[PDB]
RNA sequence: AAACUGCGAAUGGCUCAUUAAAACAGUUAUAGUUUAUUUGAUGGUCUACAUGGAUAACCGUGGUAAUUCUAUGGCUAAUACCUGCGCACAGUGUUUAUUAGAUACAGAACCAAGGUGAUUCAUAGUAACCGAACGGAUCGCGCUGCGACGGAUCAUUCAAGUUUCUGACCUAUCAGCUUUCGACGGUACUGUAAUGGACUACCGUGGCAGUGACGGGUAACGGGGAAUUAGGGUUCGAUUCCGGAGAGGGAGCCUGAGAAACGGCUAC
RNA sequence: AAUUCUAGCAUCCUUCUGGACUUUUACUUUGAGAAAAUUAGAGUGUUUCAAGCAGGCUUGUCGCCUUGAAUACUCAGCAUGGAAUAAUAAGA
RNA sequence: GAAGUUUUGUGAACCUUAACACUUAGAGGAAGGAGAAGUCGUAACAAGGUUUCCGUAGGUGAACCUGCGGAAGGAUCAUU
C-alpha cells in the first residue's frame, strides 16, 4: 500500500538507499478523505491496536466556540471561503484544517439577544449583570453580522475526528484574512 | 510579522490574549534569551516560543553555513584511534540543525551549542540552544577544534 | 623516512593497502582473477574424463617421457594435463574414463621434469596406489 | 518478530537462577510485577533452590493443590515472576520465605518468622493524579496504593499491611538511611547513604558507605531503602551483605570443606 | 461423540539469496507512540422478576468424474449476533474553545499549591458538541462468602515501532553526485499508532564531497566469537546465543493485540 | 624513620549551610552501567582425562555443612580526583 | 447488504529503445616464451679489434649504424 518508510527515497548525499525488506504493515498510509459539504456521512476505519478512527465524507454541521464571549453553539456550514495550502480545496469546497469556512450565524444572535439584551439589527436584572460582567462587540463583526454569516476558523482534523469543529474569527485574524479576500477581487 | 498564506500565530497564547506572548523555560542549564521575550517573531520549532522539548544529548560545534531558512549547519570535528598504528585520524560528521530568530546575526564561522528534539525535517534532529561570536580567517572547514 | 607524530593514521593506513599489491603471493589471493584462471574452481580435487592419453618429454637434462592425461573437468569442460605417477599405470587409464585430478602440490606453478600442474589421484574411483601395490 | 516471543532459551537466561547448561534446551520464562531479568520464577525456587520438586511436572502437582501463596495470595501458574521482596507463604510446613539478594548475587528465600511475614516494603516508582483529583503512589512491584500522606515522595520505600490492603509505616529518602541495592555491580550490598550527586538531565548516583568502611556506588533506580540509619525494617540475610573480598571468600570456604 | 463459541496458529524450527552508514554492535531518546495477556487500581447518575430472531451439528434429501466442494427443505441454543428503562438539567470518555496548574521580599492603603533538568504534562474548572465507547440481560460451588468469564480508562509487565552518537573489506583503468516527477530547507494541510518530504499545495536555492561523495566488486548477512605458542598482528565467523532478512520469483490483502503471514488467501 | 595522601603559615576566592567560580577539551585515575555461552580463573579424585557444576560429612527421621556454583574480561558514550605534557581561548 | 459499476492510488507481468556488466566466434595481422639440434652474420664481454652507455632523430637482411648534447658504470683521480 502507501508506504510511509524512509528506506526509499534518497539519502542527503544524493545516493540511492539500499532496501532489502518488503513493505512492514506499521509502515502504512491510507488514502485522504478529502471530506466536503453535504448530509452526514463518516465511516469507521479500524486502526492499529484495534483503536477506531473515523473518517469524515461529508459534513453539514459543527460546533464553533465564540472566544470573547465563552460560548459555542451548534451550527451548518454555507461555504468554503479561504485556505492557506490550496485553492483547489477552496474551488471544491473541501473541509480541513485551518480552512476559512462560512457560518449561520443565527444561533449566536438568538443568544445575543437572549443573554444581553442589546440584540443586533424579572430577568432583566440577570440581563444588566451580564452586561457588567462582559457587548460592545468589533466594528467588523457589527458589519458581518448585517449579512446573515460569520467567518470561522475550522479547527479540528475532519480525518482523524470525524467532525467539523472550530472558532470564530475575531480581532487580528479577522483584519488578517479580509485583506487575503479583498486582494483576489 | 505576517509574511505567509497562513495566518503565523504563536501557539501557548490563546485568543482571548489579543499584548500576551508565551516563553518557554527549557531548562538543563540554558538561561532564556531576551530577544525571546521581547520581540513579536513566531517560530512553531524554536525551543524558547513554541512546542519542542530538548532531551538527550548536546552538541557543540563550528557553524559552517547559514543559507538556508531558519537552518544552520554544523561541522562537528573529532580524533578517531586506529588501534594497530596506535595512533590518531582526523575526522568530521556535519549535522544540520535548527535555529531560532532569537540569536541576531549569526555568522559563519561561529561557535554553537545545540540540544536533540524530536526530527522537525528530515535532515535536521538537533535545534540551538546557545552561541558565541568569534573570528576565523580563510576557510573555515579548514578550521579544526575539538572542543 | 615514516611519519611519526600521533596524528599520521592516513598516510600510514593507506601505504599499506596500496603497497600490500606489490606482493606477488597478495594478488594471487586477493584479485579477482583467481576465479576465472585454474580450470579448478578454488577446489582441492575435481573429476573429468580422458580425452585422450598423452605423452611429453622432461626439460633437460633430464631425458624421457613421462606419460601424462588429457582430462576435461566435468564442471567446466576445460582440457588439463594430469601427470600419472609411479611406473606405468598408463594402461590402467583407458580413454573415457573418469580419473580424479589433484594438484601437483605446487600450487600450479610447475613441478620437475614441462607445464603440467596436475596429478591424477584415482582411475575409476580405484586409486594408483592400490593398484601399484597390487593390494 | 512480528509478534511476542512465547519461548526462552537455556543459557540466553539469566545468569544468576543458576541453571545449567545441560539437561534441557530451554528454560522456564515468566509478565507479572516484576520484570523478566529482575525476578525469578516459581519453578525454579521450587526445584532448584528449595528442592522440593525434581521435575517440571512435580510443580504443577505442587502448584494446582492451592498450597503456594504469595502476598497472601494464591498464584496457580507455575511460571509466575515472584521478585525482589516478595512474601511467600505455605501452609502445609507453616514456613515463610522472603526472596532478598544474597551477597554474591543470586535469589535466595530468606527464611522468617510468622508475624514478620504479613508485612512487605515497596519503593514507590513515581506519585501520580489519578481521576477526581485523587493522588495515587505506584511501586517497584506495580500495586497503586492510593490516597497516601502528602510527606510520601518518590525513590523511599513504605511497609505495606498485605493482611489488609492499606499502607502502615513509610520512610523517607535521605543521608542516614539504611539502603539495599537490587541490580547492577553492586547487588546485594547494604550501606548507609552518604552523598546523591544531582546531574540535572539523566541519571542520579549515589556514594554509600558499608558497615566495614567500604565506599562504592550505584544509580537511584538500584538502590532500595530498608530503615532508618541503623537498624532496618527487614531481617536481613546471610553476611547482612557486607561482600567480603576475593581472598576472604577462598579463605572461609576451604576452612568449611576440611570440617 | 459431534458441532457452534472462545483462545492459539505472528512462537518455535530451517536457511544465508539479498544487503556496505544499510543491517548489526555498544550508547541515548520516546515531552513523538500502539500494546492481547499478567499484576494493582478505579467506577450507582443512561418490560431491571429479565428483550429480540437465525444458525449449525442433527433429521429429511440431492448435484458433480474428482477435494478439507457443498445447494434446497425442516427444527433448537449462547459468554455467537443485535437491541436495551436506570437520580442514592445533571456521570466517565471523544472533539474544539479556554481558565488555573503559584514560588529569590516584606508588606500597607483603596475600591467593585500535584510533578519533571524542562512543557500546552497529570488533574480540576467553564461552554457546547456525538453515539461511532464504557456504566455486567453471563457461569459454577455454597439476610451471606468465595472465583470463573467479559469489557472501559489508568498504571504495570512481556514487548514492538521509530530514534541520538561512534564504528566496516577491496577499488580513483570510478571525481564530481542530488533536482521541473522531493534533491536541502520554510509555512499550512493531509496521512500515520505517533514524529518527519512520509505525502500534497505554494515559497526559497539549497544539501554531500580530496578526512574518498557518487559508482563498481565481494567465492559479504552483522555481532557475541574461532584458529594462530613473545609483544604488536594476520586470516576466518553459512553453523549452539542475540539481532536481521526470506519461504520458487515479484506484488497485493483479509483477520487480529500483533502478519504485508506463506505448513492463510488473490493475481501475473 | 623510608613510601603514600593531607592541612596550615609566608599575605590564598567567595553567594550560602554539600556547589558556584578557576578558559575549554584531550590525557591519566577511580567509579557507574554493560546478557549468558566461549576465553582466562577460584573450589571439587567425572576411577585419570577431555569434561561437568557438582558434591562432602553421617544409624539419623523438621539431617547438617545458617552448602557451593566466586571473580575478571565486555573504541565511542555518561561521571570524577589531578600540580605535568599538548592542543585551545584571550591579548575590570 | 450481494452481483455489477465510477474515479483514484498500490502495482505484478510483458514489450520497444538505449546504456552498463559478463561470457564468446572470427578470415587476416602481429607479439611473447618454449623446443633440440637448422640457415645467415658478429653486436656485447680484453682498448672485444670503430671504448661502452644514455636521451632524441634518420637509415639498413639481421644483430645494428651514423648525426647532435650528455655520463663514467673508462682505457686518464696526474705536468706552464
Amino acid at each position: 500500500g502507501i508506504s510511509r518508510d524512509r528506506r526509499h527515497k534518497h539519502r542527503r548525499t544524493g545516493g540511492r538507499m539500499p532496501v532489502h525488506q518488503k513493505k512492514r504493515k506499521f509502515e502504512l498510509g491510507r488514502p485522504p478523505a478529502m471530506t466536503k459539504l453535504g448530509p452526514k456521512r463518516v465511516r469507521p476505519v479500524r486502526c492499529r491496536g484495534g483503536n477506531m478512527k473515523y473518517r469524515a465524507l461529508r459534513l453539514d454541521t459543527g460546533n464553533y466556540s465564540w472566544s470573547s464571549q465563552k460560548i459555542a453553539k451548534k451550527t451548518r456550514l454555507l461555504g468554503v471561503v479561504y485556505n492557506a495550502s490550496n485553492n483547489e480545496l477552496v474551488r471544491t469546497n473541501t473541509l480541513v484544517k485551518n480552512s476559512i469556512v462560512a457560518i449561520d450565524a443565527t444561533p449566536f444572535k438568538a443568544w445575543f439577544r437572549s443573554f444581553y439584551g442589546l440584540d443586533l439589527g424579572h430577568t432583566l436584572c440577570l440581563q444588566n449583570k451580564h452586561r457588567q460582567q462582559g457587548p460592545k462587540l468589533d466594528p467588523l463583526l457589527e458589519e458581518q453580522f448585517n449579512t446573515g454569516r460569520l467567518l470561522a476558523c475550522i479547527s479540528s482534523r475532519p480525518g482523524q475526528s470525524g467532525r467539523a469543529d472550530g472558532y470564530i474569527l475575531e480581532g487580528e485574524e479577522l483584519m488578517f484574512y479580509k485583506r487575503k479576500m479583498d486582494k483576489k477581487k | 510579522v505576517q509574511t505567509e498564506r497562513a495566518f503565523q500565530k504563536q501557539d501557548g497564547v490563546s485568543s482571548l490574549g489579543r499584548t500576551q506572548r508565551y516563553w518557554k523555560d527549557v531548562g538543563l542549564g540554558f538561561q532564556t534569551p531576551r530577544l525571546a521575550k521581547e520581540s513579536k517573531y513566531v517560530d512553531k520549532k524554536c525551543p524558547f516560543t513554541g512546542n519542542v522539548s530538548i532531551r538527550g544529548r548536546v552538541i557543540k560545534g563550528m557553524v559552517i553555513s547559514t543559507k538556508m531558512k531558519r537552518a544552520v549547519v554544523i561541522r562537528r570535528n573529532y580524533l578517531h584511534f586506529v588501534p594497530k598504528y596506535s595512533r590518531f585520524e582526523k575526522r568530521h560528521k556535519n549535522v544540520t540543525c535548527h535555529l531560532s530568530p532569537c540569536f541576531e546575526q549569526v555568522k559563519e564561522g561561529d561557535i554553537v551549542t545545540a540540544g536533540q528534539c524530536r526530527p522537525l525535517s528530515k535532515t535536521i534532529r538537533f535545534n540551538v540552544l546557545k552561541v558565541e561570536k568569534n573570528q576565523v580567517f580563510g576557510n573555515v572547514r579548514k578550521q579544526f577544534r575539538l572542543f | 623516512g615514516k611519519p611519526n607524530g600521533i596524528r599520521t593514521a592516513r598516510k600510514l593506513r593507506s601505504r599499506r593497502r596500496v603497497q600490500k599489491w606489490a606482493d606477488k603471493t597478495y594478488k594471487k589471493a586477493h584479485l579477482g582473477t583467481r576465479w576465472k584462471a585454474n580450470p579448478f574452481g578454488g577446489s582441492s580435487h575435481a573429476k573429468g574424463i580422458v580425452v585422450e592419453k598423452l605423452g611429453i618429454e622432461a626439460k633437460q637434462p633430464n631425458s624421457a617421457i613421462r606419460k601424462c592425461v588429457r582430462v576435461q573437468l566435468i564442471k567446466n569442460g576445460k582440457k588439463i594435463t594430469a601427470f600419472v605417477p609411479r611406473d606405468g599405470s598408463l594402461n590402467y587409464i583407458d580413454e573415457n574414463d573418469e580419473v580424479l585430478v589433484a594438484g601437483f602440490g605446487r600450487s600450479g606453478h610447475a613441478v620437475g621434469d614441462p607445464g603440467v600442474r596436475f596429478k591424477v589421484v584415482k582411475v575409476a574411483g580405484a586409486s594408483l596406489l592400490a593398484l601399484f601395490k597390487e593390494k | 518478530a512480528r509478534g511476542p516471543r512465547k519461548h526462552l532459551k537455556r543459557i540466553a537466561a539469566p545468569h544468576h537462577w543458576m541453571l545449567d547448561k545441560l539437561t534441557g534446551h530451554y528454560a522456564p520464562r515468566p509478565p507479572g510485577p516484576h520484570k523478566l531479568r529482575e525476578s525469578a520464577p516459581l519453578v525454579v525456587l521450587l526445584r532448584n533452590r528449595l528442592r522440593y520438586a525434581l521435575t517440571y511436572r512435580e510443580v504443577m502437582m505442587i502448584v494446582m493443590q492451592r498450597l503456594i501463596k504469595v502476598d497472601n495470595k494464591v498464584r496457580t501458574d507455575q511460571c509466575y515472576p515472584a521478585g525482589f521482596m516478595d512474601v511467600i507463604s505455605i501452609e502445609k510446613t507453616k514456613e515463610n520465605f522472603r526472596m532478598l539478594f544474597d551477597t554474591k548475587g543470586r535469589f535466595v528465600p530468606h527464611p522468617i518468622r510468622e508475624e514478620e511475614a504479613s508485612y512487605k516494603l515497596c519503593r514507590v516508582k513515581k506519585v501520580v493524579v489519578g481521576p477526581k483529583g485523587v493522588p495515587a503512589l505506584i511501586t517497584h512491584d506495580g500495586r497503586t496504593m492510593r490516597y497516601p500522606h502528602p510527606s510520601i515522595k518518590a525513590h523511599d520505600c513504605i511497609r505495606l499491611d498485605l493482611n489488609t490492603g492499606k499502607i502502615v509505616d513509610t520512610l523517607k529518602f535521605e543521608a542516614g538511611n539504611m539502603a539495599m541495592v537490587t541490580g547492577g555491580h553492586n547487588v546485594g550490598r547494604v550501606g548507609v547513604i552518604v552523598h546523591r550527586e544531582r546531574h540535572l538531565g539523566g541519571f542520579d548516583i549515589i556514594h554509600l558507605r558499608d558497615a566495614k568502611n567500604n565506599e562504592f556506588a550505584t544509580r537511584i533506580s538500584n538502590v532500595f531503602v530498608i530503615g532508618k540509619g541503623e537498624k532496618a525494617w527487614i531481617s536481613l540475610p546471610k553476611e547482612k551483605g557486607i561482600r567480603l573480598s576475593i581472598m576472604e571468600n577462598r579463605q572461609v570456604l576451604l576452612k568449611k570443606q576440611q570440617m
